[PDB]
């Protein structure tokens, strides 16, 4: 036999919402954190990604060297809103890091945290919509030699 | 309405597909939604058409909806026109698990 | 009729590389991923599947990248790649609006 | 050149870290059901990736926990996890031409 | 400007291969360890993910209740084998786990070892090529409530 | 002939270079010659090839997006016999450090 | 440079309107000319015709044996309604044909005819929608002794 | 902007001009069983003109004539004819979604 | 197990307009037609298949293209559309040829 | 039921062949028919089809104003050859034309002649390969009015 | 060899699907491969698989084959272990034309 | 604003123009003008849009490119409001005839 259209079955997300949606990046480049040495045209990095976002119809926005309490408002802020109008939201994040941590303006931090901000239960706006986390942190610690082809 | 059984068969007048049961078939929460062959579970909104000439009207319920309280057997408002031949029919039991 | 659906699905983290390793990033250009993300993502990011789009990112980063250190031999000449560990539960594309009417 | 010696893995577990894995007794458990029935159904046709997809859409979707008996336990969710690192197209391809 | 095609990058895996490639599941059922309650109908998955993989033009080959020493034996092998000639490789498991961690029918045990036998430089028969995992581990401990959506 | 790796022979085979507008000269200076086919010119120090021209597309940077480690241009030390060294030092790009977590060698 | 998105360069014709479109299927089998021996089985092909279509959101309606008159009254109806709130419209046709022409139950005809009912000068509820033809018409004479290819 | 009156019309007429066309007496034609095969089958799948050339792949390569008392009309050929002018790729999309 | 084709399958002929009607033609920059068969093939060539392909370039011809003749109303902003009739059984694609084997 | 593979039902023309294959362009400007005046920038339309062509790897080779009795040589000596190595063949031509004709530098001619030399008894080597013409005939008589938008 | 239904028969030895008629199936012209449920025509080379539990021998047959010698009734090497069963069982006459 | 049609309002609207090396000037003189965002610019002679400029992207056959018809650009007579009308009888593309079978006219 065979089962009708659902359509919960939708076999793409909805992204002809009235606009793309939020796109918070954050940008680390200097640490109050002792020996960790400052990121090197980091910012080019976010010139660029701002650049294919907002051509992506993306709604950037972006964050110098924030302290990690300054994030939580942040991100609680954002998710704390109306995206029933969006087709998502995505955040990105440029810093150091460790296996299993990213660092803040001040401190390292496990990202399970932001990313509970945004679960259905805490953030329906969303719920069923795409939510986008980059990162380019250092995270991690062993080389990789490779191989020649 | 069609929570019982006798209403879920005299909704399958006109019931074209000859050679798949009709009676059990609206016995197992199915019953006609009047347009081809579709027929729709009461019991968990699911609704399937386009029947092979051997497909089993329980096993394919099952199929394409893996919860259906009926069909699990929850106690369900059920009015079985028969309920010991429902008894033998259904699928025998599905326990859940996650661990131990 | 009414269904529910995890908490925990449609996100997706698309972080630069395996746990437990480095992340290459050139002083004067930006991040091996960043560089790469962008590339495809205005590039393709209209035209193209978010997963199949990642992987092309993925692509870049594993085989247009060597580490290039000369005064660090121990880190020299070495590799990266990209780590994307998805839950989505549709196709994502970056659509945009068109139709085109009547008289 | 030279690539990865980590790269063209794919890791594609039950679900997210940290969380149950829910299994029916007598159907097996909610990812193996949806990975084969998407398997036996679009490998060849279909793209790993969004193949996988379709896998996570069908866990995430059809598929509720039913336990009447623990009612804590009871109309649960799951939901996959794919990590991946391929670096191209992955495709069940078969071989096929017709020559002259 | 626009580069040449280099063909390495080829947009796809190369999948025409003499043939499919290997295909191990480790069906785990019964366990030495204490408090692990056997898996209902584990098997059941196993007869299903059989079936469609050899469907799939794969070699596959089954292994039950293993005892972790023998995975690692049976991995070790296949890992040491010309894969030259096949697409790629696969390797399914099921059985309970807990977060970070998997069960052989005596004990746990991270993945990552496993994992290791087919890197590059360990195995570049499939150098380049995919190698993929699939589990079916409880692994994890917290529960999802999920959400109610609109009809549909 | 008295192979590629001289900036001379590199220069000697953009013969029959079509393409007018575009610098043949430095062009070939940056590790480019010409693969005599269209106007593919393929680098001898990362064997990157490069076509399709556009009115303005410059040889290095267009070079660096395209070969993002070319010892030469990066600045390793290679082969390259440079018709003239003290054009290619101020012609080449600055420099590009890499790192992933410190190691202060930066801007240290 | 890079022209904007004009939309009049939407990739895809919408298919999404209130509904699908009209289908009119002209299902010949008997015919008032001499010598035009009947269409065996032209009917089975109308049911799977019809069949198809309706599973495809169509809205269908067939016309038997129509002597020319009545085909084009038909048509000249179809043709001025308001399309406006479909994605398109379909017309197939089963007969006999010529090199040219095509038969109705009383004449041979050529489309050219009924083809102009809907050019979007007379039929702007489809300007821009997509108007679709199938012909099953042994229209032609010639037959083709094809070329024997190497197993498969 | 304006738009040629003539445009986005498909005549998808069964062979080739100047040619017969085949038909089973009790199977229907050639060209309407290759039709009907491949819209019921890709019809909701896929794009109008692949879609098509599938079934002149159909009726090009799986029909020969069969006339066994009429060998000159025996073993004989078909090929459909798809003159084309739209603009736009056609596809027979349903109507789908999931909200919030 | 051995099988026939039709001698005149795997045709295709693409020309400028539909029979019966003018092909109109820059001066200074040529066909409507040509212009934007050109325009598709060096844009989607290797990238597209060759029906849809001929798709946009039906697009191209119809829709970006006016006659403007300012001497001769009568001839003044008229319109054109090709005209593709195909007889291929199976799809075409200007593929190339891409790998990567191994160490 | 299901039938095997047969890949007689392969879904794409196989175009992996040692080489493309040939693609002959026929350029007509001048005619020595009456009241043919010469066509305008007929060149510039070839000369991008030569390099659009070639830029997909095709053996691209034109002809000037060509009286028919030459065009047919150079078809059926194109004809006459081996594909067998090749993924397909395309001609292309340039010219003014008429319903159902198309003209050459000394005459009209219905096509049905040069595509008749392509058939799959008459030309094996592309049995079962694609063969390709487009056409740039003023080929009709009546204009297109249009419709606004 | 197998020609003969006999042969045709005997290699349907070790045959899986036990619901699927394995005689009469040899009967008409097919032949196992011995692979899954692979059956092959001797007749036209046809080769067929993954049976739903109705898919009838003859119709399936004569959907994927349209023109089996065989089957169309042609006069062949046929050696009908009972050539009255064929006679019945086989469908009934297709007759083809293209225009009168 | 006493409106677009002249060319003093097309030049006026590409204040807060970026990207620099591009002709603000002589870009707006040919029908073009700033729609203020990105590099957006517009034709208020055939409505067309054309953004993301290389740097040698030539605005007239740019915009000749994406718009083979613009009346304005073929030398139809507009409203155009030329604050150098000798300055455009140079800069516009010579001469556009169309034809379709003979009619003389061309170079006849
Ligand atoms: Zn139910
Ligand atoms: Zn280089
Ligand atoms: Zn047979
Ligand atoms: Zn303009």
């Amino acid at each position: 036999a065979l089962g009708s259209v659902t359509d919960r079955h939708a076999a793409e997300y909805n992204m002809r919402h009235k606009n793309r949606g939020m796109a918070l990046i954050f940008n680390h480049e200097h640490f109050e954190v002792p020996t960790l040495k400052s990121r090197a045209g980091t910012n080019v990095d976010c010139e660029n990604l701002t650049r294919v976002l907002k051509q992506l119809d993306f709604e950037v926005t972006v964050y110098k060297d924030c302290r990690y309490k300054d994030i939580l408002r942040t991100i609680e802020y954002a998710a704390s809103q109306n995206h029933s109008d969006s087709d998502c939201i995505l955040v990105a994040i440029l810093s150091h890091g460790e296996m299993g941590y990213i660092y803040a303006k001040d401190t390292q931090y496990k990202l399970d945290n932001i990313w509970s901000f945004f679960t259905a239960n805490h953030c329906p706006s969303l719920a069923g919509k795409p939510k986008l986390f980059f990162i380019q942190a250092c995270q991690g610690d062993r080389l990789d030699g490779g191989v020649t082809m | 309405d069609l929570n019982r059984e006798e209403t879920r068969l005299k909704t399958f007048t006109d019931w074209p597909l000859d050679w798949l049961d009709k009676r059990q078939l609206a016995q197992t929460g199915m019953y006609f939604t009047h347009a081809g062959d579709k027929v729709k579970c009461f019991f968990c909104g699911v609704e399937i058409g386009s029947w092979e000439q051997e497909d089993q009207p329980v096993p394919e319920h099952q199929r394409w909806s893996p919860n259906c309280p009926l069909l699990r057997r929850r106690t369900t408002n059920n009015v079985p026109i028969n309920a010991e031949a429902l008894d033998r029919i259904l699928p025998p039991i599905s326990y859940d698990i996650c661990g131990a | 009729m009414s269904y529910k659906i995890p908490v925990h699905a449609d996100f997706l983290i698309a972080y630069s590389t395996v746990p437990g390793f480095y992340s290459w990033r050139n002083t004067t250009r930006g991040s091996w991923f960043m560089q790469s993300l962008c590339a495809e993502l205005a590039a393709n990011g209209k035209r193209l599947d978010i997963l199949t789009l990642l992987t092309f990112v993925c692509q870049r980063v594993a085989v247009d990248f060597e580490s290039c250190t000369p005064d660090t031999p121990e880190m020299h000449q070495q590799k990266q790649i990209p780590c994307i560990t998805t839950m989505l539960t549709r196709i994502l594309r970056f659509s945009d609006k068109q139709l085109a009417p009547a008289g």
